[PDB]
């Protein structure tokens, strides 16, 4: 035979890696179910070819030094990772991480979810953020489509191309990724002063739209997207508005017209009133007011499942060898032909 | 249940979330198509956009008109009063090689053009290739059911082509795509040539077995028509059916191809086929098998979740 | 002021309530045009259909996108970097019957496609005519400003073509438009040909004399290049600028002028022509003296009013 | 020859020269003309109905209508142009006094003032008062058929559309230009319709009066609905089976709740009187929709009202017998013959 093809996509991953079964593809990715022939067990592999361009090496490097480091429940983790023996060879890398079933994305369009889902699928999503915000990370980009779910209802979060180390005084200008319907208010109004605060936004937009099965502010523009919102939360108060540097949206803002807030209760009528607080909380125009994560899990709503006695945190902040936005794209496929040596037939330590 | 300004007729076709009747325009007495898209329960703004801004071709569908009540979406359409194109090619009195290849040109460019404009339409079924009348012209074929269709953008919404960036497995998602569309339209010339399908013997034949077929990539090319069908057809299906879209042709490559080009020296013999419910059936079912996946499994409860156990102490 | 992901640079086009600009679409680094309409002074729907449906054509202006702020709307289309047709022609060193044939063929072919759609352009100034690129091909003209074009439709919106239906002096003031339409490329094709304007000589004419020259259907084809201009060229303008719009040719009609027809053998010999700024002036005042209405009086008092005037004590 | 109006013949000469284009609906093309009898200029509209039954009707029903009506709120019909013979007449030519601009236009070149807008309205209302007490509806108000002199003078025209009243009884695809001045039972297809939906066109313009903006537009009824449910909220109970049908009865019990915006939230700067007034002319249930004598009576229009001078019709107008199903060939002698009046050497 010859290498295993889904879907016109070559999968170079045998003899270890067989029988392959396409299960999904993202704007960078195509991911793969395949029999691991050393360990017994069906698993996932996600195939990329990131060198001609240094935002994809970016992804990469991101995604896999992030996640051989982190150890956390509610974060999938990285058990191998297949490329070419010399780095000229090198074109495609291939993830391998533990088969989820599915993902909110999926689920969402096949099924409505139970309240006590939702509560607990929102539990397990502030836990695994508590972990990654503690290691003074921001993931950047939540959706439905990188929360993986097995029927056990153990929830992992994936898909870390765009995770940054945390630094307000200093990745997403330009860069093409499958939807923009969960991101914060001040990354559309580029206010560019981002905190921890902007995937709290996120978590908000996949609460709302567990309790709904709509995404809460879509739209084709972000001009469509903040009017949405605006239509929601109403109009931004003065003090809002001017805890806001440039000034370009500011006035803009000041232009609209006036909007009046939305109860959560009109929007939502059937949900527990206790996940709409929570959502209202975490749905903050402010970002300096919006709940912060370890609020998050001390809230009401999450009552049956707060335990800080088991909601790890990192050991210590995490940090890549050197900022990577001016490297070439040459130097970063060294680091990541580097990082990805462990797992090379032969290696030694 | 949309105007008062329709006379509305007999369901003539029904889809996901949808269902097409006939209706007659009062005013003027001309008939169309309506189809009835249930839009909470499926999205219809990208087959609104892609007629929109397509359906003005001859050989696509053409939007006349929307309605929206809120719940429902109505698209009136011009009506196919010809029936689908195997319904009439397999039936009619005389078809050869080059009326086939009349119809694989007619569908071929429209196929390109949709490609070219960073269309892929996805479902292109021959059930969704009907005629506008009985003539039998070429050039009254009309693609149909956008249902599917995807238009390619950019990071913002920018409408974007092919040819003159978007990140890298979309692009490749584009390419699959692309060759789905012409894999479909391989599937189509197979059936005119061999009158019968490649994949399926018949509506009985399981999703199993089609699937090993369809993966294995092989199918007759000797007995019945094809003793006497010419090389160069075999050629080009060959090449459209192929198993890895790499060594699959485009649309473009499809329209050079010397069956195509030369349809002036091609064979005017009679060709035979398998009984028409047949055919239709042994279609259906092998694009049932494309597009079927195992159902699901449904969610446990929570307390299947060992975090959740160790909550409840 | 629409979008982060776009640079605004010089504006390049101010038309009624609206303004263009030149943008650069930062991801790509393509440019583009963004045309800004005020929608609380005019609606944009109408245009934005036509170039949304008809916009596919190679001849068309492409529209890419629509931002729409609540008070704004923006049309992101192709940048038109090749500047206005007649800019173009009239700083060429070289210019002949060839190559202006080869330019009404191209805009006619677009004209006779928008009309047998349903549409009438209403506003084909030499000036709505564009270059995409510098090469001077015309397959790189664009008509464009659709601002004032209309779509023909029955009496619940749905989309007509003209071939009863609709009410009488609609269906009048179609061919009435569709005339109006031929009347401008007639204009365009006497400049192409004489190197001036056939009812101004300037942009110091009055527009009472220049109405009164389009009144009577006078123009010169004698003098400068009509001397050796083709015959048939002759024949071809008059009957484009003919007085009454029943006498006037139909834009499939000039397509099939022997003057279009064999364009391949018309002379490359040089055309002349008048300056630029001169003959660009004169044909601004000649369709400013068109377009132009004598502003309306305003209202007086209620009490001027002899009605008024019994109520008050 | 005869001067020709944008492609268009106008065969008036001798008497009516010097033409020009002043305007066009959907059937009819007008020009301003000199007479030369009267030594002054007017307006005239050419139409050509005969090739169908319906245009003959507007044709008819205009010409007997205005030739009966004497107000001074609706425009008059002077003189009547068509050929000699029978087989000869292919147009008819409308010969009434010039106005110099209409509503639709004045309110895409201005604003009017609260004062104007009030006078405005009371003249509609005045004329349409006139209309109504001869047991005519009108049927198709809208800003393009209310003529105006910038003296303020106002003048109903367009009759076309225009029928005896008769609620127990020719809309159905008959193209206009424009459907949104229609009241909500028509688009509904309840087919009871009363004097109550020329109020509601009134309404609909004293709107657009306020804003310059049309207050229910739409392409489709569907839409039209939509917009007016929009604002007047959702019909009551005891309106909603107020309808016969049920087909149109379940769809708006069908549809979401909406409730209803106040009039001052749409048109916050406007008189509140005018709205007042407005809210009753816009009143979804056509029984409860003020009446015509009502509206003039209205505290809005105060300073006009005078029913001393607000003159009636002497009589019920009534054609020689209902047109619905005469042909056109038919339609086209009664034309003939209700124009031959005005034809030389003509004797009664
Ligand atoms: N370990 C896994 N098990 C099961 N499914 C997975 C797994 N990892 C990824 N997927 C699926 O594959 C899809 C794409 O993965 P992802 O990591 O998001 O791709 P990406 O293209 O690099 N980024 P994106 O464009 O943000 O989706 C997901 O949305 C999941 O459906
Ligand atoms: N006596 C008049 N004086 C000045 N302008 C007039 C006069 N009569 C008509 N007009 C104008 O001409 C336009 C058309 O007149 P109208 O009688 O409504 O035409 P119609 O086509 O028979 N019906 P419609 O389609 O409802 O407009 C009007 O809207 C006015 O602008
Ligand atoms: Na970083
Ligand atoms: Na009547």
């Amino acid at each position: 035979a010859g290498p295993e093809m889904v879907r016109g996509q070559v999968f170079d991953v045998g003899p270890r890696y067989t029988n392959l079964s396409y299960i999904g593809e993202g704007a960078y990715g195509m991911v793969c179910s395949a029999y691991d022939n050393v360990n017994k067990v069906r698993v996932a592999i996600k195939k990329i070819s990131p060198f001609e361009h240094q935002t994809y090496c970016q992804r990469t490097l991101r995604e896999i030094k992030i996640l051989l480091r982190f150890r956390h429940e509610n974060i999938i983790g990285i058990n191998d990772i297949i490329r070419a023996p010399t780095i000229e060879q090198m074109k495609d890398v291939y993830i391998v991480q533990d088969l989820m079933e599915t993902d909110l994305y999926k689920l969402l369009k096949t099924q409505h979810l139970s309240n006590d889902h939702i509560c607990y699928f929102l539990y397990q999503i502030l836990r695994g953020l508590k972990y990654i915000h503690s290691a003074n990370v921001l993931h950047r980009d939540l959706k439905p489509s990188n929360l993986l779910l097995n029927t056990t209802c153990d929830l992992k979060i994936c898909d870390f191309g765009l995770a940054r180390v945390a630094d307000p005084d200093h990745g997403f200008l330009t860069e093409y990724v499958a939807t923009r319907w969960y991101r914060a208010p001040e990354i559309m109004l580029n206010s560019k002063g981002y905190t921890k605060s902007i995937d709290i936004w996120s978590v908000g937009c996949i609460l709302a739209e567990m309790l709904s099965n709509r995404p809460i502010f879509p739209g084709k523009h972000y001009l469509d997207q903040l009017n949405h919102i605006l239509g929601i939360l109403g109009s931004p108060s003065q003090e809002d508005l001017n805890c806001i540097i440039n000034l370009k949206a500011r006035n803009y803002l000041l232009s609209l017209p006036h909007k009046n807030k939305v109860p959560w209760n009109r929007l939502f009528p059937n949900a527990d009133s206790k996940a709409l607080d929570l959502l209202d909380k975490m749905l903050t125009f402010n970002p300096h007011k919006r709940i912060e994560v370890e609020q998050a899990l001390a809230h009401p709503y999450l009552e049956q499942y707060y335990d800080p006695s088991d909601e790890p945190i990192a050991e210590a902040p995490f940090k890549f060898d050197m900022e990577l936005d001016d490297l070439p794209k040459e130097k970063l496929k060294e680091l990541i032909f580097e990082e990805t040596a462990r797992f090379q037939p032969g290696y030694r330590s | 249940v949309f105007s008062d300004g329709y006379v509305v007729k007999e369901t003539i076709g029904v889809g996901s979330y949808s269902e097409c009747k006939r209706c007659v325009h009062k005013a003027t007495n001309m008939e169309y198509a309506v189809k009835v898209i249930d839009k909470s329960k499926r999205d219809p703004s990208e087959e609104i956009e892609i007629l929109l801004r397509y359906g003005q071709h001859p050989n696509i569908i053409t939007l006349k008109d929307v309605y929206d009540d809120g719940k429902h979406v109505y698209l009136v359409t011009e009506l196919m009063r010809g029936g689908e194109l195997l319904d009439k090619i397999l039936r009619q009195k005389f078809f050869s090689e080059r009326e086939a290849s009349f119809v694989l040109h007619t569908i071929g460019k429209t196929v390109e053009y949709l490609h070219s404009q960073g269309v892929v339409h996805r479902d292109l079924k021959p059930s969704n290739i009907l005629y506008v009348d009985e003539s039998g012209n070429p050039e009254c074929l009309r693609i149909c059911d956008f249902g599917f269709a995807k238009q390619l953008r950019a990071e913002n919404g920018l409408l974007m082509t092919p040819c003159y960036f978007v990140a890298p497995e979309v692009l490749k998602r584009q390419g699959y795509d692309e060759g789905c569309d012409i894999w479909s339209l391989g599937i189509l010339l197979y059936t005119m040539l061999a009158g019968y399908t490649p994949f399926a013997n018949g509506p009985s034949d399981t999703p199993e077995e089609i699937l090993t077929r369809i993966g294995s990539g092989k199918f007759t090319l000797s007995g019945g028509n094809w003793n006497t069908v010419s090389e160069t057809a075999k050629d080009l299906v060959s090449k459209m059916l192929h198993v890895d879209p790499h060594q699959r042709l485009t649309a473009k490559q499809v329209l050079q191809h010397p069956w195509v080009t030369q349809k002036d020296k091609l064979p005017q013999s009679q060709l035979s086929h398998q009984d028409l419910q047949l055919v239709k059936g042994a279609m259906a079912a092998t694009y049932s098998a494309l597009n079927s996946s195992k159902p699901t499994p449904q969610l446990k409860p929570i307390e299947s979740s060992i975090l959740a156990q160790r909550r409840v102490r």
